[PDB]
RNA sequence: AGGGGAUCGAAGAUGAUCAGAUACCGUCGUAGUCUUAACCAUAAACUAUGCCGACUAGGGAUCGGGUGGUGUUUUUUUAAUGACCCACUCGGCACCUUACGAGAAAUCAAAGUCUUUGGGUUCUGGGGGGAGUAUGGUCGCAAGGCUGAAACUUAAAGGAAUUG
């Protein structure tokens, strides 16, 4: 059974939210899984890299698993989530769900010409974390994802056909590259450009509209 | 849109001089606040009460429009506050929370303080800044009392006051109160001194 | 000691930017500074702006809307041989669609679009976008 | 700026202060040095052809234990004398 | 060994160099 | 953000602050928006009715909130006075 | 803050601050008009004297020079302009 | 040392919180009360538990205690919530400041006067 | 790394004070650096105040104390002294008592 | 090279300690410590942070200067002075709180306004040793200062923080 807590979780199963672009819309902080389950259910996950850290105790060596992994479809859609336990299913497990929590959206667009459904970026991005900084360039079509087989499936994942990627830092340290790549992808909605700069009325919350078949008991 | 005769009345005005809620902090005067009004001299600042009785009217005029009126939300964990917010909650819909606060009220669905709520009344962001950083966690607005030494980060819309104690937090409150029901609601006409004393709201004793 | 007066201008309009300001005084203006603010404002990119006389090189007060990302100045003015203007959008514009390389040329000071379409180059100056 | 000039007319600066830190690149410094050449005991060249003075058995740095089977070689266009290894098991038996 | 008595080390053995090489000026 | 051909691409234009119009983004989760009540004759505020307000992260962790709101609210008509555009 | 008028600056908040900072600059010393009733006339004083200004005819004083402002004779008058 | 763990003192919380009504100042029937309303493995933890669950209750009947909430406190809180007859319109006029009343006369209208001074 | 913002201890503004003597241990030490005491105590003591006046001439007399500033030297002011050595937070507070 | 040479005191000699004790501790105490005339040119010579210019955020103290007051205190007959109090403003030495922002972090109003990478300019570094060594030049009475290599060797040396 489900058996939502928040606000959120009640109107997204009762139907009266039908896509989380409107959650994004006015920035709905997500608490429930299931509620990025129902909502997107094409969403496939990928583990990146496993690795065992160590920590030193009063009364022993404590070694369990720090796990990186990434849920997406192919459609605009990505997250990125990292967990770490002592069993590597339960890390994995965690990993997933943290990773669906996060689902933030990709802004794509055209190299440059009007044609037929965007293929690569909005603009050039960047992304730090750490060392690394990830930086995200606007490549023409059938360039494909040049990037490292690990950002490249973070990429392929999110949607994104053709892009042009450089990165500085201690690229070897896969969280910290990762991150920063998703916080570049992740940037891609905050960039202004004029396209963008038309008013719009702004939109009225979900959580008044359905105010009351919201509502605990 | 000015309603019209919502201006600042002379009985208003009395109940607030009475409550001191004029009398603004003393040499510390966070930079963001022109709700001043010429430095009365040997420290103390006087708080210009019209700004202050619009705020308030706007205060209750966002207040009342919240759909469901309990999941509004009054705080204090000052105890001269705490006397104040149960009424508030008592006669309007609103939750209260008097007291402590108990962080991860607000994020942490897991806990059995849990609120979540579309808005937010505090009235010492100082004491209670555990709420007002907690809300900002979430995307809830805020409504505050504040003095003319009270940060401001992270509240809109604050009603300038007079936090030293007293009958302020008293009357603000229940000046707040008293207009939320005016509004689409359980009320009444013009001047209308509401049955309900202001003494009412106010910290107990000893 | 100031050395180049426009880089003031840009620095300042981004810092108001950045900070959420709607206005910005600068100082000291120059005619490069305000055609310069002139091309951005053409654009979209901030407001209307006032010049005020002190007696001297000249106030701007300019009013910022909040479409801008950033204004900056090419430090040297290179010389532009025309082709190689795609070179320097590329290196320093967001995407091949929006944005502004802004630079001198015999026929005025006018951003590389207008440069493209009148077919004369020169010297860079900045950038918007 | 910090710490290079920016300047239209700065280019000689820039040039020279260039070719004065390439001296801080190990490969460059040598390429111009002329290290080859000069030191090291082929001309600078792939191979050497040396004749073999006599049989070594060199131990082994740690944390390892063993004998390494080499040569002592004088390379013929040289003179300049050189130890070398004898790659696989036995191979030395095949060398004199 | 601390740098310098180190740096004492070899301001001796300078010394010693360049007492030695002046037997053959 | 069009197309080719007129067709409307790229899901969900982003809010605005009202205040710097910047976009409000998703994990933007300090932003606020201010429903203000509309109401009619003798007091009584008309239910599901609001002069609206957005306002970003940014703004409310600079503590300009309360300014910024005072301004927006006041050359629409719901204050008189309270704020002074000059310094 | 945020938002405001840069343009037109309040007289006070204009009045506060120093004179190379102002929107416009100016200075903020003034002239006077300076009699010692003995005399019949009027010598104008600059309110930063530095030299130690002597009346037209009668070798009197009238302001000794300061950090700033001078400092007027004792049993004097002056009006601004 | 008597200092109960926290089985015994969370299950007392749990007890006064849902049983208030039936449960009392004596222990002797606390015991009886926590066989019928609830399962515990053994009679001494059962005892301990009641013997506990009865010093909270007497406790209560003198105050409130942190911890436990049964509603009801809420709402005695609420019913035995009054007071004032007085406010504070007596005697005379508003004693204000100088610019306090400089506020009065540039804002708005008719105010009793009574103007103060004050100094270092 | 570094570990406070005194350095050693209160010097900013200048680049040379000047040495004092420590009290116990006679090491060298800048003025700034220093760490100090007045050690300011009655002539006699709890005891012998009351035989003191008891066998005097006057009516109760007067009473000076001694007072002497100290001057300790990091390690004296360690081994003794006032020291504790505090937690990363507690170092930064000034306050005395 | 003269003078001075109270004190403390490299060297040296001693008393103890110690397995030893060329030391730590005690004693004697040469140079020295101070000064003149000339050398020397180095210090963790430190904020381990080049200079000039712009912009970006809050607070209370303090040093100097100036402006404003039917402020306080000094008495004489009120003043004038002076010292003090409040508000402001330049320019200082610093601290506090924050962080939009920066960083590997510690932390930082600069170490910010940097992959959305250009205000001007000087200097230095390019893995660790080998080595500030060799050699030449030059300065120095000397001690030594400045300039300053390679062959060869090596998979780490190193920084910040975390848990033990
Ligand atoms: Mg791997
Ligand atoms: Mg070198
Ligand atoms: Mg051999
Ligand atoms: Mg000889
Ligand atoms: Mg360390
Ligand atoms: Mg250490
Ligand atoms: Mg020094
Ligand atoms: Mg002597
Ligand atoms: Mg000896
Ligand atoms: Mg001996
Ligand atoms: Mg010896
Ligand atoms: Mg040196
Ligand atoms: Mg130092
Ligand atoms: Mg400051
Ligand atoms: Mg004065
Ligand atoms: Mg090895
Ligand atoms: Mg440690
Ligand atoms: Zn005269
Ligand atoms: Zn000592």
């Amino acid at each position: 059974g489900w058996v939502p807590v928040t606000k959120l979780g009640r109107l997204v199963k009762a139907g009266k939210i039908t896509t989380i672009e409107e959650i994004f819309l006015h920035s709905l902080p997500v608490k429930e899984f299931q509620i990025i389950d129902t909502l997107l259910p094409g969403l496939q996950d990928e583990v990146m890299n496993i690795k065992p850290v160590q920590k030193q105790t009063r009364a022993g060596q404590r070694t369990r698993f720090k796990a990186v992994v990434v849920v997406g479809d192919s459609n605009g859609h990505v997250g990125l989530g990292i967990k770490t336990a002592k069993e590597v299913a339960g890390a994995i497990r965690a990993g997933i769900i943290i990773a669906k929590l996060s689902v933030i959206p990709i802004r794509r667009g055209y190299w440059g010409t009007n044609l037929g459904q965007p293929h690569s970026l909005a603009t050039k991005t960047t992304g730090k974390c750490g060392s690394v900084t990830v930086r995200l360039i606007p490549a023409p079509r059938g360039s494909g994802i040049v990037a490292s087989p690990a950002v490249k499936k973070l990429l392929q994942l999110a949607g994104v056909e053709d892009v042009y990627t450089q990165s500085n830092g201690k690229t070897r340290t896969l969280e910290n590259t990762l991150k920063a790549a998703f916080v570049a992808i992740g940037n891609t909605y905050g960039f202004l450009t004029p396209n963008l700069w038309a008013e719009q009325p702004l939109p009225v919350s979900p959580l008044d509209i359905y105010s009351d078949e919201a509502s605990a008991q | 849109s000015l309603p019209a005769t919502f201006d600042l009345t002379p009985e208003d005005a009395q109940l607030l001089l009475a409550a001191n809620t004029h009398l603004g902090a003393r040499n510390v005067q966070v930079h963001q606040e022109p709700y001043v009004f010429n430095a009365r001299p040997d420290g103390v600042h006087v708080i210009n009460v019209g700004k202050t009785w619009e705020k308030l009217v706007l205060a209750a005029r966002i207040i009342a429009a919240i759909p469901n009126p309990e999941d509004v939300v009054a705080i204090s964990s000052r105890t001269f506050g705490q006397r104040a917010v149960l009424k508030f909650a008592a006669h309007t819909g609103a939750t209260p929370i008097a007291g402590r606060f108990t962080p991860g009220s607000f994020t942490n669905y897991i806990t059995r303080s849990f609120k979540e709520p579309r808005l937010v009344i505090v009235t010492d962001p100082r004491s209670d800044a555990q709420a007002i950083k907690e809300a900002s966690y979430v995307n809830i607005p805020v409504i505050a009392l504040t003095d003319l030494d009270s940060p401001s980060e992270f509240v809109d819309v604050a009603i300038p006051c007079n936090n030293r104690g007293k009958h302020s937090i008293g009357l603000i409150w229940y000046l707040l109160a008293r207009e939320v029901l005016r509004l689409r609601g359980a009320l009444v006409d013009r001047t209308q001194p509401w049955s309900i004393m202001p003494d009412l709201y106010f910290y107990r004793d000893p | 000691t100031r050395s180049s007066v426009l880089a003031d201008a840009l620095n300042a309009i981004n810092n108001a930017e950045k900070t959420g300001k709607r206005q910005v005084l600068i100082r000291p203006s120059s005619k490069v500074i305000i055609k310069f603010l002139q091309v951005m404002q053409k654009h979209g990119y901030i407001g209307e702006f006032e010049y005020i006389d002190d007696h001297r090189s000249g106030k701007i007060v300019v009013q910022l809307n909040g479409r801008l990302n950033k204004c900056g100045v090419i430090s040297p003015r290179f010389n532009v041989k025309i082709g190689d203007i795609e070179k320097w959008t590329a290196n320093l514009l967001p995407a091949r669609q929006f944005g502004y390389v802004i630079l001198t040329t015999s026929a005025g000071i006018m951003d590389h679009e207008e440069a493209r379409r009148k077919h004369v180059s020169g010297k860079i100056l900045g950038f918007v976008y | 700026g910090k710490g290079k000039p920016r300047g239209l007319n700065s280019a000689r600066k820039l040039r020279v202060h260039r070719r004065n830190n390439r001296w801080a690149e190990n490969n460059y410094k040598k390429r111009l040095l002329g290290t080859a050449f000069k030191s090291s005991p082929f001309g600078g060249s792939s191979h050497a052809k040396g004749i073999v003075l006599e049989k070594l058995g060199i131990e082994s740095k740690q944390p390892n234990s063993a004998i390494r089977k080499c040569v002592r070689v004088q390379l013929i266009k040289n003179g300049k004398k050189v130890t070398a290894f004898v790659p696989n098991d036995g191979c030395l038996n095949f060398v004199d | 060994m601390r740098a310098k008595w180190r740096k004492k080390r070899t301001r001796r053995l300078k010394r010693k160099r360049r007492k030695v090489r002046a037997r053959s000026k | 953000m069009e197309n080719d051909k007129g067709q409307l691409v790229e899901l969900y234009v982003p809010r605005k602050c009202s205040a710097t119009n910047r976009i409000i983004k998703a994990d933007d989760h300090a932003s606020v928006q201010i429903n203000v009540a509309k109401v009619d004759e003798e007091g009584r505020a008309i239910p599901g009715e609001y002069v609206t307000y957005a306002l970003s992260g940014y703004v409310r962790s600079r503590g300009e909130s309360d300014d910024s709101l005072n301004r927006l609210a006041q050359n629409d008509g719901l204050l008189k006075n309270v704020w002074s555009y000059s310094r | 803050v945020l938002v405001q008028d840069l343009l037109h600056p309040t007289a006070a908040s204009e009045a506060r601050k120093h004179k190379l900072k102002t929107l416009v600059q100016g200075p903020r010393s003034y002239f006077l008009d300076v009699k010692c009733p003995g005399c019949l006339n009027i010598t104008t004083v600059f309110s930063h004297a530095q030299t130690a200004v002597t009346c037209e005819s009668c070798s009197t004083i009238l302001c000794t020079p300061t950090g700033g402002k001078a400092k007027l004779s004792e049993g004097t008058s002056f009006r601004r302009k | 040392g008597r200092v109960r763990t926290k089985t015994v003192k969370r299950a007392s919380k749990a007890l006064i919180e849902r049983y208030y009504p039936k449960l009392t100042l004596d222990f002797q029937t606390n015991k009886r009360l926590c066989d019928e309303i609830a399962t515990i493995q053994s009679k001494r933890l059962r005892n301990k538990i009641a013997g506990y669950t009865t010093h909270l209750m007497k406790r209560i009947q003198k105050g409130p205690v942190r911890g436990i909430s049964f509603k009801l406190q809420e709402e005695e809180r609420e019913r035995k919530d009054q007071y004032v007859p007085e406010v504070s319109r007596s005697n005379g006029v508003l004693n204000v400041d100088n610019q306090t009343s400089d506020l009065v006369k540039s804002l708005g209208l008719k105010l009793p006067l009574s103007v103060i001074n004050v100094s270092a | 790394p570094k570990k406070r913002a005194s350095n050693g201890r209160n010097k900013k503004g200048r680049g040379h004070v000047k040495p004092v003597r420590c009290v116990n241990c006679s090491k060298s030490i800048p003025k700034d650096k220093a760490i100090k005491r007045m050690a300011i105590r009655n002539i006699v003591e709890a005891a012998a105040v009351r035989d003191l006046s008891e066998a005097s001439v006057y009516p109760e007399y007067a009473l000076p104390k001694t007072y002497n500033k100290l001057h300790y030297c990091v390690s004296c002011a360690i081994h003794a002294r006032i020291v504790r050595v505090r937690s990363r937070e507690d170092r930064k507070n000034r306050a005395p008592p």
